């Protein structure tokens, strides 16, 4: 029901009748290519689809505010621990292109036996729960409305709760997860046994709601000691999680593989991602490949990671990316920001427009180095497997500790990590099924003997009780909150007060936040500290340095710094006032012809303060076909008007440099009765410029307008197009 | 390399070949997993069953933590239920409900 485009999300609205919610659509969207598509001045060979409502690159304003979109899906990763103020950040984030959402867990929700009910307070990510996902899912169906084209919600479904948390995503409508068993049992320390027990059930239902799966290779990345030593490693464990996933019986388009380059610069990146990304795409022909953003080699330099996300894109763009998730470019410097999030949105969104057909143009040397390298990381995977295989299949390797290992396979340092097969959370948790096992439920996985009831309910043990949650949505269960105090609408009145005031936020409406910019002309531990203090002098609450670069080691530090405001202002309290174009200028001096004499004045030879308001060079009336007739310096106030006159000019401007004995105002004056006495001064402009020019105390001379200290054409432009019409 | 001696037995294969063999050995390490799976459940599992069935979270944990007790896990906690309803002429929730107090397991043991 609604949204406009100048009203605020209704979060309160949206938290309401929420046991009464269902979704509007099932399933992960692709974007529709738009071959060939006109937009503006150009035509583009790689986009899909515009939005009906955006928020352009800045720079769209010199080519009609076209705002293009690329053909890879994009991801954004927004989840503060309060999702509430999350759905805001998520309509922002919509309207600069982001088509995919996905709400990393609380920590560690992967070790809670079960699902959580109602709206707690997260950390380091959003406890997900069934009412906290029909909130964000029923705000996007708006957003996505807003912005006309349908949006992506998507989390996780990990830990020893798997299979709990994928019916609850199949029941809400959740269009993508992570599910990866490797995940489970190598970082998580979750018994293989169970885990991979588990999976199946998990996989077969988000088969069962068309959902995409994204796995958890890119974690392979993070732990290793050099990320560019990892990727036969890396080739297994996709490979591992596909096969399955398939077997189970998904569909090889909705695999994903999460595939982040490992390396960064210094590092010469593109030279090592570049084969291993050739090589696993060729490996996995027909599955979706996920890219997503390094995160290893990055640090608190904001400029730094924004670089070395457009290498990232590069490496989509020279291979394949069916998705393109994005990364804050602040994720190493704190908490992702507002602000941030919509950085990396425009940056993908920017390199990648910019980055349009060019593989019509650009090609891979494939036989050569790349190749050779190519079938060197392939045949490195291979020989991976064939050892895995040889010691007893995936549970042994496990064990043997072949995962997490710091050499590049073959090689091997000793250090992987390894798991007990029988250790683990939820060890000895996992029961054989008997004869009679069964279970009278859609999408489900194992051995369920339905014959035992009706030998025609085989495909479809609902019918066994008038159809499951996911054939009868009424039967599910709504639980809204369960503790009193840690929740959304307790969070929702401690700030209710915000909404006439305001005050500057970064993640929580209302928490005050700023960054603050800086250079001082010290080394970096005394500027750190003095950093701190004028940060405290400034107001600021809960002052942290956040990000220190040397410019040099003596010249100077710079700092970031981030510091609460502890005040707010009233909207209210404010005064707030209410422009020819260039092109407005332009037009008009193209359809009445426009003549000046200009001139620097007196006994003047300074000439550059007048020429830099004619040249084109820097702005000046030349520029929009002003007829400018230039008479040079130490031209007489007499001469510049006789000019004026025999070449019927429309204007005069003079120049007034030297100020002695206010010689300068002395002239200025001196024209306009020079015009006077010779009857001209009622049909024609007079423009008078300076240094030492005060454009008020030059009009009380009687002359029309005067210039001074930052004068640019455009202003003199502007002042000659309205005072022309004003006269007549 | 060491790398160069193990892969010996692969310098003649084709990319087609290297490929073939990356998937099938791929598919016959999963397959003992897969396998796993049909044989075998878990309290995630039963849990998720009565989460389709038309029961709470927190309701199908009891039941299941009462399955557990029982050595029944084997039966499945859904199953359960079921021939409890089916037995007692109950409704699927009147059913689950009462064994997630302690109630009817007498009756599931036979
Ligand atoms: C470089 C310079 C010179 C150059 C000039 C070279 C040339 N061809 O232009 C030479 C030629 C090196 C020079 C000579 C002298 N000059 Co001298 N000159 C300077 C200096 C440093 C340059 C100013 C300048 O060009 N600014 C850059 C331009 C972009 O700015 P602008 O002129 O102000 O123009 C802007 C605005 O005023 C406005 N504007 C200006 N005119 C107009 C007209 C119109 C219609 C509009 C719309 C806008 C507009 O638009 C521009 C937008 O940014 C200044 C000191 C200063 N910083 O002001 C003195 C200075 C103006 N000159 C000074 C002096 C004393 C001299 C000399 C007498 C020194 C000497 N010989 O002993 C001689 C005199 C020569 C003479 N017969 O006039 C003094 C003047 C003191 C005063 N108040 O009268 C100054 C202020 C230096 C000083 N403080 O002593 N100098
Ligand atoms: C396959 C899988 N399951 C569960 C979890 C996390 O769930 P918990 O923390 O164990 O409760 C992860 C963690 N990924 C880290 C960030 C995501 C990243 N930035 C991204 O590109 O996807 C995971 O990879
Ligand atoms: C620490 C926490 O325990 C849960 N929880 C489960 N049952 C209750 C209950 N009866 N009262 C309060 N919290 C409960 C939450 O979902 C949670 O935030």
């Amino acid at each position: 029901l609604q949204l406009r485009v100048n009203e605020k999300l209704d979060v309160e609205n949206i938290l309401k009748d929420l046991d009464k919610y269902t979704p509007k659509r099932r399933g992960w969207t692709w974007r529709q290519p738009a071959e060939n598509l006109q937009m503006g001045p150009f035509i583009y060979k790689d986009a899909s689809t515009p939005l009906e409502n955006s928020v352009a690159l800045p720079s769209a304003k010199y080519f009609g505010d076209i705002d293009p979109q690329p053909l890879p899906v994009i991801t954004t990763e927004i989840a503060s621990g309060r999702f509430e103020d999350d759905i805001r950040r998520m309509r922002m984030a919509a309207w600069h292109g982001a088509d995919h959402i996905m709400v990393i867990r609380t920590a560690g929700q992967s070790h809670y036996d079960g699902l959580i009910e109602g709206t707690p307070q997260g950390i380091g990510g959003v406890p997900i729960t069934r009412k906290q996902v029909r909130a964000q899912r029923k705000a996007l169906d708006l957003i996505e409305e807003e912005v006309g084209r349908p949006i992506n919600y998507h989390s996780y479904v990990s830990g020893v709760a798997g299979p709990d948390i994928a019916v609850m995503f199949a029941e809400e409508g959740v269009n993508g997860a992570h599910q990866d068993p490797q995940y489970n049992v190598l970082y998580r320390n979750i018994n293989m046994i169970r885990s991979f027990i588990d999976a199946c059930e998990s996989k077969t239902i988000m088969a069962w709601a068309d959902m995409a799966q994204i796995d958890g290779a890119h974690n392979a990345n993070a732990t290793a000691r050099e990320a560019w030593k990892v990727m036969p490693e890396l080739m297994v464990q996709h490979a591992l999680n596909s096969i399955f996933s398939l077997k189970v019986g998904m569909k090889k388009s909705n695999i994903c593989l999460s595939t982040v380059p490992p390396t960064a610069p210094p590092a010469p990146s593109m030279y090592l991602d570049l084969p291993y990304a050739v090589a696993l795409r060729e490996m996995f022909e027909g599955y979706r490949m996920r890219a997503q953003m390094n995160t290893k080699y990055m640090e608190a330099s904001t400029r730094e990671a924004t670089v070395t996300h457009v290498l990232n894109l590069l490496i989509s763009k020279l291979t394949r990316a069916d998705i393109q998730s994005t990364i804050t470019p602040d994720e190493g410097r704190n908490v992702p920001w507002h602000i941030y999030n919509i950085e990396a949105c425009d940056t993908a969104k920017q390199a990648l427009i910019g980055m349009d057909g060019l593989m019509d143009m650009v090609q891979l040397k494939r036989e050569g180095v790349l190749g050779d390298t190519v079938r060197e990381l392939k045949e490195r995977a291979v020989l991976f497997m064939e050892e895995i295989i040889e010691a007893g299949g995936y549970f042994n390797a496990v064990e043997q500790g072949f995962f997490v290992d710091s050499g590049y396979y073959p090689e091997r340092n000793g250090d992987g990590i390894a798991r007990q097969i029988n250790g683990g959370i939820g060890a000895g948790t996992v029961f054989e099924r008997d004869e009679d096992y069964m279970a009278p439920v859609t999408a489900h996985f194992g051995y369920n003997n339905v014959k035992q009831y009706d030998e025609a309910l085989v495909s479809e043990p609902s019918k066994l009780i008038d159809g499951c949650t996911l054939e009868v949505p009424e039967k599910i269960v709504y639980i809204d909150e369960l503790d009193e105090n840690d929740n959304v609408n307790v969070r929702m009145e401690e700030t209710k007060e915000f909404r006439s005031m305001i005050k500057p936020e970064v993640e929580w409406q209302a928490d005050g936040t700023v960054l603050l910019t800086m250079f001082l002309p010290t080394s970096k531990r005394v500027a750190e500290f003095a950093a701190i203090e004028f940060a405290k002098k400034m107001n600021l609450e809960e002052v942290e340095v956040i990000n220190r670069e040397v410019m040099q080691e003596a010249e100077g530090t710079r700092i970031e710094l981030k510091g609460r405001v502890p005040f707010s202002i009233d909207i209210n309290s404010l005064v707030i006032p209410p422009i020819l174009s260039e092109d407005e200028i332009r037009e008009d001096i193209e359809k009445t012809p426009l003549k000046i004499v200009a001139a620097t004045v007196g006994e003047d030879e300074h000439s550059v303060g007048l020429r830099e308001v004619i040249d084109i060079k820097h702005g000046g009336i030349e520029k929009y076909g002003v007829e400018v007739h230039y008479l040079g310096t130490s031209v007489p106030v007499e001469k510049l008007v006789d000019a004026a006159i025999e070449l019927k000019a429309d204007a005069i401007l003079a120049s007034t440099i030297i100020s002695h004995d206010d010689i300068h105002y002395k002239n200025m004056k001196r024209i306009h009765e020079l015009a006077v006495e010779k009857g001209i001064r009622d049909k024609i402009m007079i423009g008078c410029g300076g240094t030492q020019v005060t454009p008020e105390v030059a009009v009380k001379q009687g002359v029309d307008a005067g210039f001074g200290r930052g004068s640019k054409g455009i202003h003199v432009a502007t002042f000659l197009v309205k005072k022309r019409r004003e006269m007549r | 390399d060491d790398f160069q001696q193990r892969r010996a037995h692969l310098a003649n294969l084709s990319d087609e070949e290297l490929q073939t063999r990356f998937w099938e050995m791929a598919e016959k390490i999963v397959d003992p997993l897969l396998d796993l799976g049909k044989k075998n459940t878990t309290p995630s599992i039963e849990r998720s069953v009565l989460l389709r069935m038309g029961f709470s979270s927190l309701e199908a944990k009891a039941i299941v933590d009462k399955t557990m007790d029982r050595g029944l896990m084997g039966k499945g906690a859904g199953h359960i239920v079921y021939k409890i309803a089916k037995e007692k002429n109950i409704s699927v929730r009147e059913a689950g409900l009462a064994l997630s107090e302690g109630k009817y397991w007498d009756d599931a043991i036979q």
